[PDB]
């Protein structure tokens, strides 16, 4: 039985709606704890960093799931840190409440990337070593010039 | 959303001597691949002119594209006071960016040019300064220059245009030389170029007496 | 999504002349009436101090709050370059604003002062000017002034400070007169304040 996020992003801001689908072919936990619900899958309203550490399920017939709720304007966004060659990477400036953001510029070791005028994710449609570094994404939140905090990629063998 | 629109006037050195060509330039920045492709529409004094050189998109460091248009300018028609304007086109722009510029308004007035020693102080050092002081001048826009009998001296800075209490601009170069340059007696010359002075130049020189 | 923070240094003359009192503004704005309480958290080399006074808060033009806190500085606490943070927390940001503001980083130059008088050609006109050339020093900050016989004169504008060709800055102040002063003829004097004076103070004078 896994869990399953939806979306699945791992990482998440503030006033994000997280949601965890249980999968068996329900009771919870989180941090150890009792979930409240006992429905085939359950809800985030708004995410706080309340909601962090460890999550696991138990359909009546698993291993944990992590959460971060991050704080902040931006927050990239990517299914893991690690991937090896020849594979898509798909990253995800997002951004407080989703907010309409522009003029997007994803970056690495402080390198402007890729560039767009209104925010859409970006992709290294197959993964070259020089491709690993230091990311974060930027745009325009109303008026005011923000940045997502750092991450680091790895691409190996 | 962008494309950001920027647009430049002449200097006023080619606008000033018949020798040189001035020309206005509208810069394009922030620009996507998705929509890269820019166009370019001037006017001036609101009748459309065809003349106009557009650049290639020099692409950026940041993933941006680049694009400039410039046109040439008439010496008579900046210096009378035409409204020029840009319009560009684009694919991400929901309606043309429209930016124009123009020559200052007001009534010009005419520098006058003192240029002024070394102090008797400064001599005990490795190095003299001279100064000259274009004051009276309206509008800001001016070009000032040095010389010692023929090369353009070349280690001056000019102070920005200060707002003077009776309206009119003025600025401060100072000329930086070698306190032997300056005994011997060589000759230097400030050279000072305003739409307001006949020839729209004028020079005033500065050696020992 | 705001309010947006803007964080002003002190004056160069409240942080030279002892007398005086400098300080950092921190002022708020687009403060919206939807959210607008507003705190502030003060930081000294990253350290919290609570000597500062959030002032009340002024209703803007455009239908949108501003707000102002100072905090008050040591003499040599800015001079010696200590970074003053400025924590403003809202709701109408996920992230408390954090600014930061400190001296220009650099050795400090000895400004050198010279008085320059009229041209030959200037005592032509009904009024002559003076000339202060204050040139060879950082950073950028200083005070510039005229006087009359050690009276304050009211007839001169300065120029900003200009990146000279070596590293330091130059400026140049105007005084003009009258002719008649100058033939009086009377002493003036320009005075200058900075960080790489003697008593942060010098004085150059001016007669025929
Ligand atoms: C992606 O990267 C882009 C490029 O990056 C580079 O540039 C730097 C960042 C560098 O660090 C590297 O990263 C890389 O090199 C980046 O684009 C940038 O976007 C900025 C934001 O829009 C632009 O800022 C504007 O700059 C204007 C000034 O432009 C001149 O000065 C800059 C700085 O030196 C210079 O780079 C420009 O080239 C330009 O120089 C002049 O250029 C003209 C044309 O070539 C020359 O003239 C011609 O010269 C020929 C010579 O053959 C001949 O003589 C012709 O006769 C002559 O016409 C000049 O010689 C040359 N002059 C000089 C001194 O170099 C600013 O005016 C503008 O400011 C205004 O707008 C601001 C808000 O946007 C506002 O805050 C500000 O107050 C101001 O406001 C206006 O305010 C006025 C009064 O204050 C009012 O009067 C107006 O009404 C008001 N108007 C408006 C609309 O508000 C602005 O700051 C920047 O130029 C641009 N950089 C480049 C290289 O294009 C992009 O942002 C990046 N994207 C992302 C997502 O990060
Ligand atoms: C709704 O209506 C609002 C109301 O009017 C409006 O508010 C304005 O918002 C503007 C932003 O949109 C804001 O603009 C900023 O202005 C900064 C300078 O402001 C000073 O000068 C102005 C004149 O040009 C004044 O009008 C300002 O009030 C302010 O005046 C200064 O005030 C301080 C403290 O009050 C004072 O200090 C104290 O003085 C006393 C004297 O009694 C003592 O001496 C004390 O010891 C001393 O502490 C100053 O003397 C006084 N100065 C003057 C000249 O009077 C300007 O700096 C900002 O620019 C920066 O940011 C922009 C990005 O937006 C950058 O493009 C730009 O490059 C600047 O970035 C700085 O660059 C530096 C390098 O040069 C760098 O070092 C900095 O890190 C960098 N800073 C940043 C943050 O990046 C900016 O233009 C304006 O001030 C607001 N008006 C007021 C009155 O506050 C609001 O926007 C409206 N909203 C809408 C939606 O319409
Ligand atoms: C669970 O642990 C996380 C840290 O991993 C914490 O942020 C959160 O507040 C905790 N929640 C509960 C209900 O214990
Ligand atoms: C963002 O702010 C940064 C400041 O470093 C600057 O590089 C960039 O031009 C600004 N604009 C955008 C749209 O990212
Ligand atoms: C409403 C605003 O007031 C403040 C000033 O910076 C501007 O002049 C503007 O008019």
């Amino acid at each position: 039985a896994v869990v399953f996020l939806e979306p699945q992003w791992y990482r998440v801001l503030e006033k994000d709606s997280v949601t965890l689908k249980c999968q068996g072919a329900t009771q919870w936990f989180h941090n150890e704890s009792l979930i409240s619900s006992q429905a085939s899958s359950y809800f985030i309203d708004a995410a706080t960093v309340d909601d962090s550490g460890e999550y696991r399920c138990q359909t009546q017939l698993s291993d944990p799931v992590q959460l971060e709720v991050h704080i902040g304007w931006l927050l990239l966004q990517a299914p893991r840190w690690v991937f090896k060659e020849e594979d898509p990477i798909h990253l995800r400036c997002h951004s407080w409440k989703n907010t309409a953001l522009h003029k997007v510029t994803y970056l690495q070791n402080g390198k402007g990337r890729k560039y767009f005028h209104h925010n859409s994710d970006f992709y290294i449609p197959k993964a070259t070593l020089k491709d690993s570094g230091s990311y974060f994404c930027r745009g325009l939140f109303g008026s005011k010039n923000v940045s997502s905090e750092t991450v680091q990629i790895t691409i190996t063998q | 959303a962008g494309p950001d629109v920027f647009l430049f006037p002449p200097k006023p050195k080619d606008t000033l001597m018949i020798s040189r060509t001035p020309e206005v330039t509208c810069v394009v920045v922030d620009v996507s691949h998705e929509d890269p492709e820019v166009k370019f529409n001037w006017y001036v004094d609101g009748v459309e002119v065809h003349n106009a050189k557009t650049k290639p998109r020099e692409e950026q460091y940041n993933s941006t594209y680049r694009v400039v248009s410039v046109l040439t300018v008439l010496h008579q028609d900046w210096l009378n006071g035409k409204e020029y304007k840009c319009k560009v086109s684009n694919k991400a722009l929901p309606l043309p960016e429209e930016k124009t510029i123009s020559k200052a308004k007001g009534q010009p007035r005419e520098p006058q040019v003192y240029t002024l020693p070394p102090s008797r102080d400064e001599l005990t050092k490795n190095q003299v300064s001279l100064t000259c002081l274009v004051k009276g001048f309206y509008p800001s826009d001016i070009a000032v220059e040095w010389e010692s009998n023929g090369q353009p001296e070349n280690n001056y800075k000019t102070t920005p245009p200060v707002l003077d209490s009776d309206g009119s601009f003025f600025l401060y170069s100072k000329l930086t030389v070698d306190k032997s340059r300056w005994q011997q007696g060589n000759v230097f010359s400030c050279s000072v170029m305003h739409e307001a002075l006949h020839n729209h130049y004028t020079q005033k020189s500065l050696s020992l007496s």
